[PDB]
């Protein structure tokens, strides 16, 4: 950089840039049947587990705490405003186009075109799909992992907030920000013309209001082009939402590894409870069964401990997402690089 | 100064000082009544004490379990078994009891990290809201933060957040700029509003209509550039003198 | 459960094992027909109940079972008569979370009281037939996100507040947790002279547990210090003076 005591550089133009920040809010909620995983529905087994029942209760208590936290994390990020602002019939917004981000009425789930692209990019089909006992029983030939974990007592609990409800919360925040700007976040929403609200945002970053009014047509066109570029980038790049895909992959991998742990024998003659029961009388059988029970309990304990550490990381990201929603979506933030590189104007 | 920080003029506080003091006193009284009449107020602090007590209680319960040993009582094994046979049974109890302690310590470490994050947020809240006025949205309570008061609580801190919330509002016609004589006029700190036949400049947070004047507004460019410009006269204080 | 198996074993092969190593498929000894082996239980049961003090009424939710398949899944025919009532029809409601029985579905939407899941919540409510005698029954309803509202938006219209409200709100954050220390020998040996001779090798593990616990204890004191010791200067409260009429006593 050319530095001089009497030299300064002043911009004679400006660029409007839209950037995407992705933060994980929640992780899959899972519950484990201790007897089904260790005993495998064996009548002889679970008589030994009666003393170990207290340990199983502790594992269930930790898992239930993670599940309630995930619902709370989603609620904090999307339920900041209880008032659901109905999207108005589109009115002149100064030439700014928000139809792509606004929910589409003529489609299922009432979700935005950008939201539809994001849903397509992340594959949750691999992580789980509804399985009836009949569906698993009929499809014996295909070894789907979801049926195998369900048979071993590992199951996934559906989130309390449905995707449609999350979309309705997102639409309400979007409607409030365009129509009333920062006013809806604190106190009752007060309607303001979008161009006048945009001038206030320019005043916040230290640019005079007149510059926005004279260049309003150019500013609206630059914003529309940036939104179009973002949708094209999401559609043409498969690897966009990497963090969200990683969260689903880690949870599915952890359940799959637990099913694999059953194959291991912890010093027992066989890893199959049935084989030990068939070949050994009960006093000799108990010693071998106890070795399998202790190892299987340890595998469940290791899985629960990993889930608790993952939940803490997800909780920190969810807290940041809630802070980002209040600071950038409900207000203009003067923090540097908190709401994107450059001087923040607004966030959707 | 706090009102000036949220964008409300100092004069509004001075004229309404008696009302502002009464509203603050009533809110403090409402808070004390709510705490006294509602048993379930400090849920998070009670949960922290309950979790710690539950963890110690479960550890005492874990002693009852026998990890493949003939008995969960060390004395019974020692009484009925000679030392070489007894050692195998004692070792099974020792390994299981050590595992129970290890599990408890691991849970405590995860809980400590969650408590540490909350304590760091509380320290940030104390510096940003108690020692200063924070412009962050919803960091120091809903509404425009004015000041915060810390109150000591067992295993926790309770923050009383005093905030300014806009009340009843009215509808007013608005224009981005005023065309006085072929020159666009933009309000320096206010929004142009019309009661219906007259145009005034007022602060966004509170309604204080004032006659448009050369000091009140700045003139930039020509009327044609502004899309919503409307015709009005900008008064000049210098011209009568 | 035994079912016909599409998979065919090679002549040397007599039985099949899955990834878990359980015998997924077996060949009948008398007849060479492969039979798949399936666990009888599928799992998935939750009991939504108001406090037992308030009522003994309960609602049962099956996560993976449709209302038609509910009796077969739980083997209701061989179950106790009280269990059969929970598998009985007329209270069955089908949700994405699963079939819910013992709860009366209501169109009205309320703030969630107990979370069934998939946008469905259950609450104990005063639903009375004929509205002449008060009756209490569990109800299942879609949760209400909030009151629907529409902002009136115009290119030339703005709303400006003519008044204000001062609000005091309480935020509670946990600062510290109880500090605990464990005597490894006392917990495991229970003051037994014979015990602890074996623990001499395991002493290193006990030292590791104590080191982690001591670190938590010092952190809790540090957490309290950071929040309350921001200013070392202790400002003496002045005899109360006029504060503009603001009361802080
Ligand atoms: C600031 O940059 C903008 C955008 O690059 C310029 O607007 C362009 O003007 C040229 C004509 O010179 C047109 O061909 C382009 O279509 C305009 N861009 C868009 C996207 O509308 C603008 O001219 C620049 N301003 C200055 C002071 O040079
Ligand atoms: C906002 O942008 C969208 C997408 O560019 C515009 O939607 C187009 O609408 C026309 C009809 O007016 C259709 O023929 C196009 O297929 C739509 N998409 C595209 C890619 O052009 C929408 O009209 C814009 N809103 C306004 C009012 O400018
Ligand atoms: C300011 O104007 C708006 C729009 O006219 C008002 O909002 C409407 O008020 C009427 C009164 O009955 C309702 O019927 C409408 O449903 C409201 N919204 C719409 C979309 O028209 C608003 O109430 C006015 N402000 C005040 C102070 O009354
Ligand atoms: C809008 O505000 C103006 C203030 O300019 C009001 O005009 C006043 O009207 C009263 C009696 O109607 C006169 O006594 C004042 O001298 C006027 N003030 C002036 C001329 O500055 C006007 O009444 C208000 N209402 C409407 C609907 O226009
Ligand atoms: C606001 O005032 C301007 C300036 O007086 C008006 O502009 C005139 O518009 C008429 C037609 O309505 C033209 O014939 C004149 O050439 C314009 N200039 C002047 C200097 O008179 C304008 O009509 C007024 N109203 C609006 C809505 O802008
Ligand atoms: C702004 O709000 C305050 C508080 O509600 C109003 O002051 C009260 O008004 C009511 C209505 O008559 C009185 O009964 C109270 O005695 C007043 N004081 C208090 C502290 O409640 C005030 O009048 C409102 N101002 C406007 C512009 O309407
Ligand atoms: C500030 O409020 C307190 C109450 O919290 C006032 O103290 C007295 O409180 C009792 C009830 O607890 C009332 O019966 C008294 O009337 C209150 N004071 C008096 C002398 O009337 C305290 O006085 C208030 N401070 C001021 C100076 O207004
Ligand atoms: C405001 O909206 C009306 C109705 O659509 C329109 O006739 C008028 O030209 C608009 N004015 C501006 C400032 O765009
Ligand atoms: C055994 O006898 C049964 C009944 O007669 C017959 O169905 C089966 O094929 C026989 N299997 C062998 C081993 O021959
Ligand atoms: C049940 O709870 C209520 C308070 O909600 C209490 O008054 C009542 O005593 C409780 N019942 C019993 C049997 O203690
Ligand atoms: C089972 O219930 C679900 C709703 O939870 C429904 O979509 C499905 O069509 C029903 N039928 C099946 C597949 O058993
Ligand atoms: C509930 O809604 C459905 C569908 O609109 C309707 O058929 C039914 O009569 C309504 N009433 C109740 C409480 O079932």
């Amino acid at each position: 950089v050319a530095y001089s005591n009497n030299s300064i550089a002043i911009p004679t133009n400006f660029t409007i840039s839209v950037t995407t920040e992705i933060l994980p809010v929640s992780m899959t909620k899972t519950s484990v049947d201790c007897t089904m995983y260790i005993c495998g529905d064996s009548i002889e087994c679970s008589n030994l587990l009666l003393q170990y029942g207290s340990f199983c209760t502790q594992l269930n208590r930790a898992l239930t705490g993670i599940a309630v936290e995930q619902d709370k994390n989603t609620q904090e990020v999307f339920a900041q405003v209880k008032q659901i602002y109905k999207t108005p019939p589109i009115k002149d917004f100064g030439g700014f186009n928000f139809s792509q981000i606004l929910p589409d009425p003529s489609k299922p789930s009432k979700r935005s075109f950008i939201e539809d692209l994001l849903f397509n990019k992340v594959t949750l089909a691999d992580a789980g799909f509804i399985k009836q006992y009949g569906d698993c029983l009929g499809d014996i030939a295909a070894r789907d992992l979801i049926c195998a974990q369900k048979f071993n007592g590992l199951t996934v609990l559906p989130p309390l907030l449905t995707d449609e409800m999350i979309a309705q919360y997102t639409s309400a925040l979007l409607a409030g920000t365009i129509t009333s700007g920062w006013t809806f976040g604190a106190g009752a929403a007060l309607q303001i013309p979008f161009a006048m609200q945009m001038a206030y945002r320019f005043n916040g970053i230290g640019v005079t209001q007149n510059v926005l009014y004279e260049n309003q047509k150019l500013i609206a066109n630059q914003f529309n082009s940036a939104i179009g570029k973002i949708q094209d980038s999401l559609s043409s790049t498969a690897s966009a939402l990497g963090k969200l895909q990683d969260v689903v992959n880690q949870n599915a991998q952890a359940l799959n590894t637990l099913v694999k742990q059953l194959s291991s024998n912890f010093g027992a003659i066989s890893s199959v409870l049935n084989d030990i029961l068939s070949r050994l009388d009960p006093p000799e059988a108990e010693v071998q069964i106890d070795r399998l029970i202790t190892g299987r309990l340890q595998s469940l304990q290791t899985y629960v401990t990993q889930q608790l550490i993952r939940a803490a990381e997800i909780r920190a990201s969810a807290n940041l997402a809630a802070t980002k929603m209040s600071e950038c979506v409900l207000g203009q933030s003067k923090r540097v690089d908190f709401c994107g590189k450059g001087y923040h104007l607004m966030s959707f | 100064y706090r009102f000036n920080g949220i964008g409300v003029t100092q004069n509004v506080l001075y004229e309404n000082q008696k009302l502002i003091a009464n509203q603050f006193n009533s809110a403090i009284g409402k808070i004390q009544d709510s705490l006294s009449s509602t048993a379930s107020a400090l849920g998070k602090l009670q949960d922290v004490v309950n979790q710690n007590a539950q963890a110690l209680n479960t550890l005492v319960k874990q002693l009852s379990s026998n990890f493949g040993a003939i008995s969960s009582v060390l004395n019974d094994i020692l009484s009925r078994l000679d030392p070489p046979e007894a050692e195998v049974q004692i070792d099974r109890l020792i390994t299981g009891r050590l595992q129970s302690l290890q599990t408890y310590v691991t849970q405590q470490l995860i809980r400590a990290a969650e408590i540490r994050a909350s304590a760091n947020l509380a320290a940030t809240k104390m510096s940003e809201c108690v020692l200063g006025q924070s412009k962050r949205v919803d960091f120091c309570g809903k509404g425009y933060h004015l000041m915060s008061f810390p109150q000591s609580a067992p295993h926790g801190v309770v923050f009383l957040h005093v905030t300014y919330v806009p009340a009843q509002e009215k509808n007013f016609t608005t224009a981005p700029a005023i065309c006085h004589e072929g020159k666009a006029h933009f309000p320096r700190e206010g929004v142009f509003v019309s009661n219906g036949t007259h145009w005034f400049i007022t602060q966004r947070n509170f309604y204080e209509p004032q006659i448009i004047t050369t000091d009140n507004t700045f003139v930039s460019g020509s009327c044609d550039v502004v899309i919503g410009i409307v015709n009005n006269t900008v008064y000049d204080p210098l011209q009568p003198e | 459960v035994l079912t016909t198996s599409k998979k065919q074993f090679l002549p040397f092969q007599q039985f099949g094992r899955d990834i878990s190593d359980t015998t997924d498929a077996v060949r009948d000894p008398q007849t060479l027909e492969i039979l798949d082996i399936t666990p009888c239980s599928f799992g998935g049961v939750s009991v939504i109940t108001p406090g037992t003090n308030t009522s003994n009424q309960v609602a049962v939710l099956y996560q993976d079972v449709n209302c038609t398949e509910v009796p077969m899944a739980i083997h209701a025919e061989q179950l106790t008569p009280a269990w059969r009532v929970y598998s009985a029809g007329a209270n069955v409601f089908q949700t994405r979370a699963g079939c819910l029985v013992g709860a009366e579905h209501v169109n009205n939407s309320y703030e969630c009281d107990i979370p069934v899941g998939a946008g469905i919540c259950a609450s104990y409510h005063s639903m009375s037939s004929l509205r002449s005698v008060n009756q209490r029954s569990i109800i299942a309803y879609t949760m209400s996100l909030g009151a629907e509202n529409s902002v009136a938006y115009s290119n030339n219209s703005i709303a400006i507040p003519t008044n204000f409200t001062i609000s005091v709100t309480t935020e509670i954050l946990p600062v510290s947790m109880t500090k605990t220390s464990v005597d490894c020998t006392m917990y495991i040996c229970g003051d037994s002279i014979e015990c602890s001779n074996l623990l001499l090798q395991y002493g290193s593990f006990c030292t590791q547990l104590n080191r982690a616990l001591t670190g938590i204890a010092v952190e809790q004191d540090k957490n309290t210090q950071e929040v309350f010791a921001q200013v070392k200067q202790i400002y003496k409260t002045p005899p109360i003076k006029d504060f503009g009429g603001f009361n802080f006593s």
